[PDB]
């Protein structure tokens, strides 16, 4: 349960001024984490970090559309 | 550069004509329209 | 009269016409797109063609028929088709700046990966590659009209173009049947609009290409060359090889490195 | 015979005088069309009551001032006019295609007239950057309107590029070579060679934003995949060479105006003006991003463009000190032509200067899309343009039309003209280093002591145009006929009077090798 | 065919004024009043759509 | 062949100044007046 | 914000923006100079009855007019670039704030733990309360805590726009599609302005930002209040 | 990077036309029997409505404004999936 | 989920002869798996499928080697 969690820390692989794929690649991550977790043995709660940082960096609108998507079977990255 | 004297020399009067004629026909038209923007606002 | 070389042209209506023909496509463009009408379309159309055809049917007269174009005028025409490919190169870059943008870096919406989700590209060892054979082979046979035309021969001259020409047209037929056949469209997001813009400029450059080497045809039939001064065939043929050049690169680009 | 000889043109003096023609008229156009903007700013609150409208009025100011006045007065008009006439040539290389670049003008100018008619206008700047500028934000066929406008002016300069290159390189006498050719007439080639490979670029950059807009592509829309910012890219690699377009006849004119009227049979250092304008030609393709800084860009690439950008400064810096030696030891003519020329130089400097401020990325993170950027190119650019413009059509009037100006009266335009661009630009530093945003048609409050001054000094350099056209009339009304000018053994646009015959240099010059 | 070159540089180079554009004979004169007056013409035709085009159209 | 020399190599007629004055005045003042008719014009469409 | 008659920069309110007044002061003096140099030299040239016109030599005068004005050029990049990378250097912030601009207004969301949004519209000049600023005030400020490093992310949800605020040296574009990264760090409390700087229509002029910077545990009251 | 041909001496016609005859036309039969080979229709794929593909800001300007300029029924789908 | 685990399936990533990446990235997989569930409210069996593959499909000295070079501190891939 290690948090203390601010907000997202610097990650070099996303140092530019753009983060447009830092907010894509953790929501992917999160993501492909909370479906994995759904096999035998497995908690999302390990999926959190994840979690937290792409609530933390993506715009509310691009969470709510890409949610619709995977909803409609219309997301167009692999989870 | 060296010319000839004016073929058609335009005098002082002369002069005054056309840059009044000049002036107004920049002044007069831009003029309607910017005092009756107020007419054109409304409509 | 004149001590020099040059070509002092007859006062001409033809640029006139070609500027109010621009007018009318242009216009005419806007109209079908807003205004639901091809009315001026049609018209521009038509009067483009009818310029091209009577301001080149000039040149012709000025040069063959009444000999105006001296070693300094004909100089002066292989510079100027020499830039206007160079204007062409440039407009093609843009394009191929946009491809190679949106490819190297997908963006979320496409699946963040290139070839796009959803999207399955035509195979470039299939049609592609033939057409890329076609436009190659096509060089070479050029090449050969031409070395035939200098050693003066006419009927080995008239066989190579004929091919070259005939090439030309199999790319044209095989390039329509794969837009036809092709399971992506121009609005199927930016590979559709990075295809068929670029593909289809290139189409239609290989359509120009072609109707001036048929021209070049026509005025070898016609005895128009002499075994050294045939500048419409040569400008036609730089043409040609332009052609064939952004080919290649639109095949290594758009449907090989980006299949 | 005025059909055939005005509509159906094949002669490079004719069709040099359509250009100057057509663009005085566009010059009136873009000077009302300021004005309105200046109007709209001249005191706090709204004048139009239509915001959409002063956007509008803002994109057309410039694309009549960029594409329909200095292109064609430059290019088009000193370019025709003079560039036969200074290598003994009998004409262009394509003097029929050369009539097409200009008749193609009056359309291109009609598609914008049109756009502004239609709809709600372009209200897009001149950038026309989506999505501003799509079927969306901008629905309905405005858009499509400048863009086609933009596509006729593009054809028109391309093919002109094209005539100029040809007949500079292919037409000269067989004993000059390059390196005796005059500096205007160099300025002209690399301007040619600027226009032949940039505007190509804009031209796939606005055809993608027409199929955008009507056939469904999505080359900038980023639910298709595309990007807002290639587009500004593909604008920004045609536009930074634009500018040096914009100057590079000037700076040939000015060599021109004050080798003349410093009494000199030549410009100080040719060779060297020769480098420096290649130079600027070749560093104005590598730097475009400075119109970019806050787009995003990685830090490295901000690093490099402020680098290459402020290289630029250093063969413009040879041209600048090479005027001023050219002056050096000059019997000096204080004509109405040396007046804009001098203030050319000064004006110019200033302009490149802010330039050079805006090049360190840094600090335009704060100062671009601020005032201080209009202030930067109405300096270089607006000031820059029309003072060559005006010095070279004081200097070459009477080679073109056979009869003197009064020269006291065109001092007094030179005059009114240098107070009036002054007082309206020079406070608009203070107005973008405090931060007032540009293509704003109100502020806050704060900003309203140098939007006042700006607008009255907008009404100052009205006054110089009006007085322009009457100074103009008086010349053609009076008639006063050229009969020599000096300094004829190095300015062989004069040596077959004023205004030359139809056909010139029909037996060309002799020049011999030894 | 047969070479008839000759035909007609003899043609284009009769010294009867006419521009090289009027001087194939009549059908260059019809071919060019066409293409003028289908020029001119949709000129007109385009002045009116912008003229319909500036104002809304209920 | 087409007339040459001064006031004969340009489009319009200079052989008299006030006819002269006449074409200028309208010549440049058409077009300053046209940007301030199209704002008028679209003020007034609605 | 500006004040009436500025010449200059408002007053800086971040440490990053200081650098930039004391990187303009050193450009602008070089900018003074070399102008009024070429506007001296100018009137040197025009000044004197004295003539030199054969043919001169440039070579050695040109060694001085490139070499001098590139050492100019390395002058006025050196601390140009050295501002540059500071800027772009590892801050880690405490804070991200996302900014979405409209037609025309701006939303903001601070989504590090609760998820809290609102939009921020200019106040018509018609509701303005006395004293309050035409043009500038909005309804709902970005409050933000003082002292600390904030990172700013933003982007559009329709045009371009452009997220400015003098004051702080920032301006960062608006771009659908793409998350813009700008660091933010006052030095002080108080209310700073900004506008929208890529045009954006109608309204572009009329879309204002306004940061309210007070102490972090006025920060936390505020994000308390939230909920 | 001259192939593995080589028959130069003074370059002409002959040889371009053998070039023509021998490479050229030969490689175009064969990338012909090629493609003649790998032709016949392939699975079309389930339709998925991707919001990145399909794209309709504006109608086109012909027909019912919703079919691309060279719409194939049998594998261009619309925006609301393939045709009856 | 399906156990009677036969064999590793065909993996449409790996299609062609050289199974070389397949035994590599399964392995990678597992013990990037490995690590997540270590830490976070998690346990190792959600890992399993990577496990089963890798070993089927892996020289057992390479996953001794590979093994090895992560006692070491050497494995050069990214876990
Ligand atoms: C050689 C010596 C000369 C050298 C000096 C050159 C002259 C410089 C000063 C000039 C001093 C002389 C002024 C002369 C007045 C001429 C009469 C009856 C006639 C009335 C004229 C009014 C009609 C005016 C034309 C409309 C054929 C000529 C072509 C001229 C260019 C057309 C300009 C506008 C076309 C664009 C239309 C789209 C509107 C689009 C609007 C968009 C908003
Ligand atoms: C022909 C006339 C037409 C009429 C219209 C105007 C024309 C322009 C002429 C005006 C004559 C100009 C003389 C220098 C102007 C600097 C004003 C200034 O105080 O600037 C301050 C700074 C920012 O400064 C600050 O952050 C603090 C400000 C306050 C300092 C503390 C004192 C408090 C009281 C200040 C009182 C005033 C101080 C002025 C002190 C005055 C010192 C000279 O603003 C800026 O950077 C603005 C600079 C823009 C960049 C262009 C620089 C190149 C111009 C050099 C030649 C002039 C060309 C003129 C253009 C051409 C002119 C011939
Ligand atoms: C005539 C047109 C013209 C010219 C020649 C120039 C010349 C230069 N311009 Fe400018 N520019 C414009 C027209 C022009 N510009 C326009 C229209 C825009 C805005 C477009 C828009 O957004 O609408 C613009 C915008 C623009 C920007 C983008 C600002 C922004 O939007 O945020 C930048 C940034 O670097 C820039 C820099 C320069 C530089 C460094 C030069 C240099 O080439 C100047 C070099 C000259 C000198 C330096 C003076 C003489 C030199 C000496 C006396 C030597 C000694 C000097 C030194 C050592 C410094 N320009
Ligand atoms: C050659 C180019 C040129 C020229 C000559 C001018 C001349 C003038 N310009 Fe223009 N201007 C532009 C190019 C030019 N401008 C451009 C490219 C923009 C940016 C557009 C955008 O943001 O999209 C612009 C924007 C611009 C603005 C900013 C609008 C905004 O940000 O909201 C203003 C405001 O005062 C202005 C004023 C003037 C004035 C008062 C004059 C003149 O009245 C000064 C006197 C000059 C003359 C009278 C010329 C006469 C010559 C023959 C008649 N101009
Ligand atoms: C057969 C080989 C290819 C030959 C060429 C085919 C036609 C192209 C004609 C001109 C091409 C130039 C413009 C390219 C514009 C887009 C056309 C792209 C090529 C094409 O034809 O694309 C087609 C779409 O055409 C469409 O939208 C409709 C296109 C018709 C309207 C075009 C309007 C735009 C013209 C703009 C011109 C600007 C020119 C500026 C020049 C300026 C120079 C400085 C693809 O069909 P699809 O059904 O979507 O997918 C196939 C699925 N089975
Ligand atoms: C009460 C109204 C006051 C008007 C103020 C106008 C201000 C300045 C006018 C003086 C400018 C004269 C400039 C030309 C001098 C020509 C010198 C020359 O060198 O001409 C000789 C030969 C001499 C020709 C002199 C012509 C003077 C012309 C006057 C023009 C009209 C201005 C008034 C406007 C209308 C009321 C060659
Ligand atoms: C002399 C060589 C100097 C180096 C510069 C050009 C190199 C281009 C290589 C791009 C490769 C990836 C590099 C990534 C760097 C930032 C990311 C990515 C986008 O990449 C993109 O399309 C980039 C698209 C191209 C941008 C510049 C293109 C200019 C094109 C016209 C030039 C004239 C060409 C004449 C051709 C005959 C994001
Ligand atoms: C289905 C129809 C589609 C229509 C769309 C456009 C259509 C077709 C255009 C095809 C181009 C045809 C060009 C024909 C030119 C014929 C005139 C010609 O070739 O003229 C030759 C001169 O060349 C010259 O001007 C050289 C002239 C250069 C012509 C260059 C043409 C390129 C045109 C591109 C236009 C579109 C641009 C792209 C759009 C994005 C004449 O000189 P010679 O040959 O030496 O003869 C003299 C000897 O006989 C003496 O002994
Ligand atoms: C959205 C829709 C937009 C539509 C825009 C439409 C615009 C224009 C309408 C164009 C109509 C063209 C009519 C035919 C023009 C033929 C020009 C030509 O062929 O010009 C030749 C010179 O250019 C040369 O060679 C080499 C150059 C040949 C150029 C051929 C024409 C190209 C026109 C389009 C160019 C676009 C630029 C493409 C790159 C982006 C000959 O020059 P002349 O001065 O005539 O004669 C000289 C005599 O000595 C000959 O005996
Ligand atoms: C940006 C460039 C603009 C520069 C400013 C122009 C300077 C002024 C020029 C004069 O314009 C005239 O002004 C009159 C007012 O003095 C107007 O008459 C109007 O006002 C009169 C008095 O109230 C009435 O008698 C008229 O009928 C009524 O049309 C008239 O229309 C207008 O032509
Ligand atoms: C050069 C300026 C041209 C700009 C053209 C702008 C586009 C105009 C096409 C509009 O034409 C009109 O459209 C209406 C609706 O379809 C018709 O009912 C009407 O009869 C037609 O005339
Ligand atoms: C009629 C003409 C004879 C040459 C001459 O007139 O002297 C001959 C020579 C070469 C012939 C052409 C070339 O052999 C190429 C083509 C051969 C095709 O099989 C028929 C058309 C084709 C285009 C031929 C038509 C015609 O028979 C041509 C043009
Ligand atoms: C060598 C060339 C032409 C000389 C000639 O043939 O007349 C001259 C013309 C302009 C010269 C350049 C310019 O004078 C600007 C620079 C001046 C420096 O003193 C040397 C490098 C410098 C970059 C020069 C190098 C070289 O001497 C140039 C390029
Ligand atoms: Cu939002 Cu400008
Ligand atoms: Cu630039
Ligand atoms: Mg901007
Ligand atoms: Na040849
Ligand atoms: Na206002």
């Amino acid at each position: 349960k290690i948090k203390n969690y601010q907000t997202a820390p610097f990650d070099s692989r996303f140092p530019n001024q753009n983060q447009t794929r830092n907010c894509w690649q953790n929501y992917l991550d999160f993501h492909r984490c909370e479906k994995a977790m759904t096999a035998k043995g497995g908690d999302v709660s390990v999926c959190e970090w994840y979690r937290r940082v792409y609530k933390s960096l993506c715009p509310i609108s691009w969470v709510s559309t890409w949610d619709d998507r995977r909803a409609e079977g219309t997301f167009p990255g692999k989870i | 550069i060296t010319a000839k004297p004016a073929k058609t020399p335009t005098s002082p009067k002369e002069q005054a004509i056309g840059l009044s004629v000049t002036f107004l026909s920049f002044l007069l038209p831009a003029g309607w329209v910017l005092y009756h923007l107020d007419n054109y606002k409304k409509s | 009269h004149q001590t020099h070389a040059y070509h002092m042209v007859n006062p001409s209506p033809w640029p006139l016409t070609g500027a109010l023909s621009a007018l009318l496509m242009t216009s005419g463009l806007t109209m079908w797109f807003h205004f639901n009408s091809m009315t001026l379309l049609m018209i521009g159309l038509t009067t483009n063609m009818l310029t091209m055809y009577q301001w080149w049917r000039d040149v012709i007269r000025e040069s063959t028929f009444q000999g105006h174009h001296t070693p300094a005028v004909q100089k002066g025409l292989r510079y100027g088709m020499i830039l206007f490919i160079i204007s062409e190169v440039l407009f093609f870059t843009g394009f191929f700046w946009a491809f190679y943008h949106s490819s190297l870096a997908p963006t979320p919406e496409l699946g963040g990966c290139w070839p796009p989700t959803g999207i399955h590209p035509l195979n470039p060892l299939e049609v592609p590659l033939l057409n890329t054979s076609v436009l190659l082979a096509s060089g070479v046979s050029i090449t050969w009209a031409h070395h035939s035309l200098m050693e003066g021969d006419r009927k080995h001259m008239l066989q190579a173009l004929f091919i070259t020409i005939t090439l030309g047209v199999y790319f044209t037929l095989l390039q329509a049947s794969e837009y036809y056949e092709a399971p992506f469209t121009i609005s199927d997001g930016v590979y559709g609009s990075t295809f068929f813009v670029a593909t289809g400029f290139h189409g239609l450059h290989v359509i120009i290409g072609s109707t001036f080497l048929i021209v070049c045809f026509f005025r070898q039939l016609k005895f128009h060359f002499t075994s050294n001064h045939h500048f419409g065939f040569e400008a036609a043929a730089w043409y040609w090889h332009f052609v064939d050049v952004v080919w290649l690169f639109l095949y290594v680009s758009i449907y090989w490195w980006g299949s | 015979m005025f059909i055939n000889r005005w509509l159906f043109s094949t002669n490079h003096k004719d069709i040099g005088t359509l250009y100057l023609l057509f663009g005085a008229w566009a010059g009136m156009v873009g000077t009302a069309l300021s004005l309105l903007i200046r109007a709209e700013l001249g005191q706090p609150g709204t004048l139009l009551g239509d915001d959409q409208i002063y956007n509008v009025v803002v994109t057309a100011h410039a694309f009549v001032m960029i594409f329909f006045m200095v292109m064609p007065i430059m290019i088009g008009g000193f370019g025709n006019w003079l560039v036969p006439l200074m290598i003994g040539a009998p004409d262009m290389a394509f003097p029929r295609m050369n009539n097409m670049s200009f008749w193609l003008l009056p359309p291109s100018f009609l598609l914008l007239l049109a756009s502004s008619m239609v709809e709600a206008g372009a209200g897009t700047g001149w950038t026309v950057y989506p999505p501003l500028a799509g079927n969306l934000a901008h629905a309905g066929a405005s858009v499509d309107l400048t863009i086609f406008s933009l596509h006729l002016a593009g054809v028109s300069s391309i093919l002109g590029a094209i005539n100029f290159i040809t007949t500079i390189i292919n037409m000269k006498p067989p004993a000059m070579s390059q390196y005796q050719t005059p500096l205007f007439v160099w300025s002209v080639m690399i301007t040619a060679v600027l226009l032949l490979l940039s505007l190509p670029v804009l031209a796939a950059g606005i055809t993608m934003l027409l199929t955008d807009r009507n056939l469904n592509t999505t080359f900038f829309d980023p639910a298709g995949g595309g990007d807002p910012i290639l587009y500004q890219h593909l604008f920004w690699f045609f536009g930074h060479p634009e500018v040096y377009i914009l100057i590079l006849p000037g700076f040939g004119m000015i060599s021109h105006i004050v080798t003349y009227y410093s009494g000199k049979k030549e410009p100080f250092g040719y060779m060297g003006m020769v480098w420096a304008m290649m130079s600027i030609g070749f560093l104005g393709f590598i730097v475009w991003a400075h119109h970019m800084f806050t787009v995003g860009m990685d830090v490295d690439t901000r690093a490099y463009f402020t680098s290459a950008t402020m290289i630029i400064a250093i063969p413009t810096g040879v041209k600048v000190f090479s005027w001023l030696a050219t002056l050096h030891g000059g019997n000096i003519k204080w004509s109405p032509a040396m007046m804009w020329a001098l203030g050319f130089i000064f004006l110019f400097t200033v302009g490149g200067l802010t330039g050079i401020v805006l090049a360190n990325s840094s600090l335009d993170i704060v100062l671009h899309d601020t005032y201080y950027v209009v202030a930067h190119f109405h300096y270089v650019l607006s000031m820059g343009a029309v003072f060559a413009i005006m010095g070279g059509f004081v200097h070459w009037f009477p080679l073109f039309s056979g009869y003197t100006l009064n020269d006291t009266w065109a001092k007094i335009h030179f005059a009114i003209m240098f107070v009036g661009v002054n007082m309206t630009f020079f406070p608009q530093h203070f107005l973008g280093l405090s931060g007032m945003p540009r293509r704003y048609s109100d502020y806050p409050d704060a900003y309203t002591m140098w939007n006042t001054i700006s607008s009255m000094g907008s009404f100052i350099s009205l006054t110089a145009v009006m007085l322009m056209v009457f100074i103009i009339w008086e010349a053609f009304a009076s008639k006063r006929e050229v009969l020599t000018v000096d300094l004829t053994t190095t300015n062989l646009e004069w040596l077959n009077g004023c205004p030359p015959p139809y056909h010139t240099f029909e037996e060309p010059t002799y020049v011999n090798l030894k | 065919f047969e070479n008839r070159v000759a035909e007609k540089q003899k043609l284009f180079q009769e010294d009867n004024g006419l521009p090289v554009h009027l001087k194939g004979g009549a059908t260059d004169n019809i071919l060019y009043r066409v293409t003028m007056t289908l020029c001119l013409g949709g000129t007109l035709y385009s002045l009116y759509c912008l003229g319909w085009a500036s104002f809304p159209h209920k | 062949h087409y007339e040459e020399g001064p006031g004969k190599n340009i489009p319009f007629s200079v052989e008299n100044k006030w006819r002269l004055l006449a074409m200028m005045t309208l010549f440049f003042g058409s077009g300053f007046a046209a940007p301030f008719f199209i704002v008028r014009h679209q003020l007034l469409k609605k | 914000m500006a004040y009436p008659m500025q010449l200059g920069f408002q007053d800086a309110t971040s440490p990053i923006m200081e650098e930039l007044l004391h990187f303009h002061d050193h450009t602008l003096m070089i900018v003074f100079l070399i102008s009024s140099l070429v506007l001296y030299i100018i009137s040197l040239m025009l000044t004197t009855k004295l003539t030199h016109t054969s043919t001169m030599d440039a070579q050695e005068v040109e060694t001085i007019w490139t070499i001098l004005p590139a050492i100019i050029l390395i002058l006025i990049a050196l601390p140009s670039l050295r501002i540059l990378y500071m800027m772009d250097e590892i801050n880690n912030p405490s804070l991200t704030v996302k900014t979405m601009g409209h037609q025309w207004y701006w939303s903001y969301e601070y989504t590090d733990y609760e998820d809290l949004s609102f939009d921020s519209y200019m106040i018509p000049t018609s509701e303005l309360k006395p004293g309050e600023l035409r043009l500038l005030e909005v309804d709902n400020r970005v409050v933000l805590p003082m002292e600390m490093t904030i990172r700013m992310l933003v982007s559009s949800e329709d045009v371009l726009h452009s997220w400015a605020v003098p004051s702080l040296g920032l301006k960062t574009d608006a771009i659908p599609g793409r998350l813009n990264q700008t660091t933010l760090m006052s030095s002080r409390p108080g209310l700073y302005y900004g506008q929208c700087s890529e045009i954006c229509g109608s309204n572009h002029s009329f879309m204002p930002i306004v940061l309210e910077l007070v102490p972090l545990k006025y920060f936390e009251k505020w994000s308390a209040s939230m909920l | 990077a001259s192939a593995a041909k080589g028959d130069h001496g003074g370059t002409g016609a002959r040889t371009w036309r053998f070039l023509t005859f021998g490479l050229a036309l030969p490689s175009v039969a064969l990338c012909t029997l090629n493609s003649w080979l790998h032709s016949g229709h392939r699975e079309r794929p389930a339709f998925i409505p991707y919001h990145h593909l399909r794209i309709r800001t504006k109608p086109f300007s012909w027909g019912d404004g919703n079919h691309t300029f060279f719409h194939n029924p049998r594998v261009n789908p619309l925006p609301t999936g393939y045709e009856k």
